[PDB]
């Protein structure tokens, strides 16, 4: 019937027209309302294959959300390629929204309902929808933020597990509290609690082992690379914050290792820069400084991009860092379940 | 993820079908990547994802299997294709084989060269071992001071192969110091080789 | 495509080096980076690579804590970082690029052309040329040196071997020749050698007595 396309899509919203928030401003104009009544239907004795890893929705998403932070974040300095832009650079309310993807006529979005779906393979429970569910557009690195939990246990998701080139998204079951505060101006910190957090090293620990084998799963910090993927980057209230995840990611894991082995909170120093390295772009971009008062911004964990580490093949351990950078890998984790067919 | 690469070394003439087989661990499916390399020169990719070939050089390269072993073929060798060749996999390479071109076997010429005056008065005493011409390139040079086998004492160095009559030479050279070279008479270069029958002997007496 | 890398350098034991890899003809930065030695003879090692964009890196085995990865996004030049220069990690270093646009395929079209590296715990010597037909060059740092025979009069029977490494940190090479033997009282030899690193020239007359 249908065969394989990809076309542009439109986007679709739930967004304040009277707001001031730049993701509503936005989507006011680039987005339709949401549908009251989504349809779902299951489409019987249809068996499907996806590939979350060449999905031209991510694309597109991407374009989306790299014009969004455009026209919304004006920095007082950019250097995008070899010229430099000057120019007024207001402080503005940023705080995400769900959005959601639509088909227009002619064409269709399939879900697939198998648990625990890797992304890449056949799908035994298809569906059809107008439209996905709605996904709020957090920009992180090495956390990712507000986003979708797997139902019943946690999943990993690689064009090649035993590629290190190639990242690692997990998704987790139970979301991680993280609790930031800005009270030198430009310091600031998070807490997680470390009980919480160390169960949740456990069972990803323990879901690894499948793919890797019966092996010492260890966690450690970035080798290197610019701040924003060598620390958790994120953004709040207009204001970017870097935040270090040294205290997250030292630790090992053996096959009978459990979280009660050996205040209950861990605490990660953070920064504030006004020069940040863009995701959108090679370049960097020139920011004013933060504005008064207390900031805060509340999230849930809802996912990690972690890679490994490479060498001359030895059993016993395995070691991850976490990575990212790419945001693309970001919609992936929510975009893995659609695909764009033409009809 | 782990490679073997059969045959270490080879070496068949112009228009010969060479085959090279590269066995690895479990399964890497179609993963595997064929490379050349000549003398003081970055590799070149030849063949990807196992049978694919890729724009450049001919068709005649080529590549098939699956899971764990595979095979490069050369279906009609030339006189440029002669280097050295390896397959990979992401982190990981083969041992290499180094192509050559089949000749006649030719035993070596061997020279013996004493320290000369010049050296020796300045506290060091190097001693020669020539090898000239000679096909193929695998060669055993033995030292022996006074019956006694010398090891780990010398060093070699071996010309690349020949332009003109595709043969081989080496040298091979034993340093000691001038109290040591003064404490031993007979000094000898023995040399085992495919084209020698039995293997060769020459020597010399120190102030002969 | 294209990857220019930097000259050959020659460090001390210990010490620290630095190699750099200028990219052109393509998007730098939509483009996995490899990083690769090469021990004289012996295959290819993995290093470790480096997604440009972020400067995103992946060291490797024993490597971690001696090496670093990184690359300056203008003039688009990626560098390797070697700390701590054991003497078997002399070598020549590679860089090359990943073929695939956005993603890993493992597949290296372009290469540089090889940083030669040296670890030796030596200072610049030129070398003495003794008698051995032939010429002994022995004790001289750093490569190369040039040999000919007769000022270019002789190019025939003329083997000039690659040089070796000694354990002193020094370098020693033979060149030898064959000729009829009828000559050797009646024609004169010389062999002419021009060390030009520390610009030392020799030419040696070669007799039996
Ligand atoms: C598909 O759905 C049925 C019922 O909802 C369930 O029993 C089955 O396990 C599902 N298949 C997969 C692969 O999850
Ligand atoms: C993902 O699961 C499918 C089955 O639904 C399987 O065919 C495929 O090999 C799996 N891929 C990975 C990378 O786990
Ligand atoms: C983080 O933890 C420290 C120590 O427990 C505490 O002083 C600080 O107020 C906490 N901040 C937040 C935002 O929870
Ligand atoms: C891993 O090792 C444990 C030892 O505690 C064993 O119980 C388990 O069966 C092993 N899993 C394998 C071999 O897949
Ligand atoms: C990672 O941990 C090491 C401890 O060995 C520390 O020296 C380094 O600064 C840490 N890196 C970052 C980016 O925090
Ligand atoms: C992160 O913290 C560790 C210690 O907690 C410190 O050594 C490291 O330098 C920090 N990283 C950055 C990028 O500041
Ligand atoms: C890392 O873990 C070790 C113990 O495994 C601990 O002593 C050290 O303080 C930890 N460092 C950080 C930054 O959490
Ligand atoms: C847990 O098992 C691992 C190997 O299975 C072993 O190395 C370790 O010592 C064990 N734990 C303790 C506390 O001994
Ligand atoms: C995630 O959602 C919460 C809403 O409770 C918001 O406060 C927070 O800022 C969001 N995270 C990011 C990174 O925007
Ligand atoms: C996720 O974060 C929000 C932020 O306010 C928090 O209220 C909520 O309790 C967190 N989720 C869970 C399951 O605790
Ligand atoms: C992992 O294995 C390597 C080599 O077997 C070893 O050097 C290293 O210490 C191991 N990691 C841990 C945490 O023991
Ligand atoms: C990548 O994964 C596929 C299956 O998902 C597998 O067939 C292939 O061998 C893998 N590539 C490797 C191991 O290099
Ligand atoms: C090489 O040629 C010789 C004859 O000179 C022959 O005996 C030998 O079998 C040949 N080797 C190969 C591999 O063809």
């Amino acid at each position: 019937v249908w065969r394989d396309a990809d076309t542009t899509l439109f986007c679709a919203s739930d967004a304040k027209a009277y707001e001031t928030e730049k993701h509503n401003v936005w989507a006011t104009h680039a987005c339709v309302p949401t549908d009251p009544n989504p349809q779902e239907i299951h489409l019987d004795n249809v068996t499907e294959k996806f590939n979350m890893w060449k999905n031209n929705m991510v694309e597109q998403m991407h374009t989306d959300i790299i014009s969004l932070w455009d026209q919304s974040l004006k920095p007082c300095v950019k250097l995008t390629g070899g010229s430099a832009i000057t120019q007024a650079c207001p402080k503005v309310s940023f705080e995400p929204i769900p959005i959601h993807y639509c088909t227009p006529a002619g064409f269709a979005i399939l879900k697939c309902k198998d648990e625990g779906f890797n992304g890449t393979g056949l799908c035994k429970n298809v569906s059809t929808v107008q439209c996905t569910h709605g996904i709020k557009p957090v920009v992180s690195t090495q956390l990712l933020l507000n986003g979708s939990l797997a139902e019943k246990n946690i999943t990993i998701r690689s064009e090649n597990i035993t590629n290190n080139a190639k990242i690692i998204i997990v998704q987790l079951v139970q979301p991680v509290t993280i609790k930031c505060i800005r009270p030198d101006i430009r310091q600031a910190h998070c807490n997680v609690t470390r009980s919480r957090w160390n169960k949740t090293l456990q069972e990803v620990a323990e879901k690894l082992r499948t793919y890797f084998g019966n092996k010492t799963i260890i966690f450690a910090n970035s080798s290197g690379g610019d701040l924003e993927i060598t620390t958790h980057s994120f953004n709040c209230g207009g204001e970017f914050f870097y935040c270090n995840t040294s205290g997250l990611f030292n630790s090992t894991w053996y096959v009978n290792s459990t979280w009660n082995d050996t205040n209950d909170t861990i605490t990660l120093p953070c920064r504030i820069k006004q020069i940040i390295n863009m995701w959108q772009r090679a370049g960097q971009a020139m920011y004013a400084p933060p504005i008064p008062g207390v900031i805060k911004c509340e999230s849930n964990i809802t996912g990690l991009l972690l890679t490994r580490d490479g060498g001359k093949d030895n059993n016993v351990n395995e070691t991850f860092r976490p990575g990212g950078g790419d945001m693309r890998d970001n919609w992936r984790s929510e975009l893995y379940k659609y695909k764009v067919v033409e009809i | 993820i782990q490679m073997t690469q059969s045959p270490s070394s080879l070496a068949v003439s112009v228009g010969g079908r060479v085959t090279i087989t590269c066995r690895a661990s479990q399964g890497i499916g179609s993963d595997l990547h064929w490379y050349q390399q000549k003398r003081g020169r970055p590799p070149k990719i030849l063949i990807h994802h196992a049978s694919a070939r890729e724009e450049g050089v001919p068709s005649r390269f080529g590549g098939s299997g699956s899971h764990t072993p595979f095979i490069f073929t050369i279906n009609d060798l030339q006189l440029d294709d002669v280097a050295t060749y390896y397959c990979q996999v992401i982190e990981s390479f083969g041992q290499g084989t180094r192509l050559d071109i089949n000749r006649t076997v030719a035993a070596p010429s061997v020279f013996i060269f004493p320290p000369s005056d010049e050296q020796l008065k300045s506290g060091t005493a190097s001693v020669v071992c020539l090898l000239n011409n000679f096909y193929p390139r695998e060669a055993k040079v033995q030292w022996k001071v006074d019956n006694a086998l010398q090891s780990g004492n010398s060093q070699e160095s071996v010309t690349e192969q020949d332009s003109k009559d595709s043969t081989y030479s080496l040298s091979s050279t034993l340093t000691l110091s001038k109290a040591d070279y003064e404490k031993h008479k007979v000094y000898a270069c023995e040399v085992t080789h495919q084209g020698l029958s039995s293997p060769v002997t020459k020597s010399f007496n120190r102030g002969e | 495509q294209r990857l220019v890398q930097s000259g050959p350098q020659v460090r001390k034991p210990g010490s620290s080096v630095r190699i750099s890899c200028e990219t052109s003809g393509y998007t730098f930065n939509a483009y996995i980076l490899h990083w690769f030695r090469q021990a004289p003879g012996r295959s290819f090692e993995w290093m470790g690579w480096i997604k440009p964009k972020f400067g995103a890196v992946n060291y490797a085995h024993s490597f971690q804590g001696r090496i670093t990865l990184t690359r300056d996004i203008y003039r688009e030049t990626a560098f390797l970082d070697l700390t701590g220069l054991r003497f078997d990690d002399t070598a020549v270093y590679y860089c090359a690029r990943d073929r695939l646009y956005d993603g890993s395929s493992w597949r290296l079209d372009p290469w540089g052309q090889g940083t030669r590296v040296v670890v030796s715990s030596a200072s610049t010597k030129g070398p003495s040329v003794f008698p051995l037909l032939g010429c002994l060059v022995k004790d001289y740092f750093p490569e190369p040196v040039t040999v000919s025979w007769n000022s270019g009069a002789l190019t025939s029977g003329v083997h000039t071997f690659p040089a070796v490494l000694q354990s002193s940190g020094l370098y020693s090479l033979s060149s030898v020749v064959t000729v009829p033997s009828s000559s050797l009282g009646t024609q004169t030899y010389i062999c002419n050698v021009n060390h030009k690193p520390s610009n030392t020239k020799v030419d040696k007359k070669v007799e039996p007595k």
